[PDB]
């Protein structure tokens, strides 16, 4: 019940990171969604991301070798510190808060184009106190409960 | 469309790609 909320989000994940839908992720995929959100990877460093994770040697990841790599992650001392950092990487202004407009320009990052009313429904899920925007606790909530 | 998954999946997307 956990563990099936669990693949669905995983399978959501690995669909973001699969830009163009054909159903396997690619460096080159990987790297978009990396630097769109700001970072920069150097090539050595995608191959490397892939190629632990690509148990049949094709170059690609697909959801079970994404999958599988989900499933060794444990609840550790950076566990609370990473969703703190995707946290930051959503608040653009650095004010504490995440908007309506900065949810929206990472989703379009991760390929999905959303209406207003499905980019309202997802603040309405993690805007605790109702005034529109998403605090920190509201996050860190989502991936609590 | 799910909001709670979507959004869900983003933040564990964003996670993953920032380690
Ligand atoms: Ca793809
Ligand atoms: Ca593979
Ligand atoms: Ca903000
Ligand atoms: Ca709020």
């Amino acid at each position: 019940q956990l563990t099936e909320e669990q693949i669905a989000e995983f399978k959501e994940a690995f669909s973001l990171f699969d830009k163009d839908g054909d159903g396997t992720i690619t460096t080159k995929e990987l790297g978009t969604v990396m630097r769109s959100l700001g970072q920069n990877p150097t090539e050595a460093e995608l191959q490397d991301m892939i190629n632990e994770v690509d148990a049949d040697g094709n170059g690609t990841i697909d959801f079970p070798e994404f999958l599988t790599m989900m499933a060794r992650k444990m609840k550790d001392t950076d566990s609370e510190e990473e969703i703190r950092e995707a946290f930051r990487v959503f608040d653009k202004d650095g004010n504490g808060y995440i908007s309506a407009a900065e949810l929206r320009h990472v989703m379009t990052n991760l390929g999905e184009k959303l209406t207003d009313e499905e980019v309202d429904e997802m603040i309405r899920e993690a805007d605790i106190d109702g005034d529109g925007q998403v605090n920190y606790e509201g996050f860190v909530q989502m991936m609590t409960a | 469309f799910n909001a709670r998954r979507k959004l869900k999946g983003a933040i564990l997307t964003t996670m993953l790609a920032t380690r």
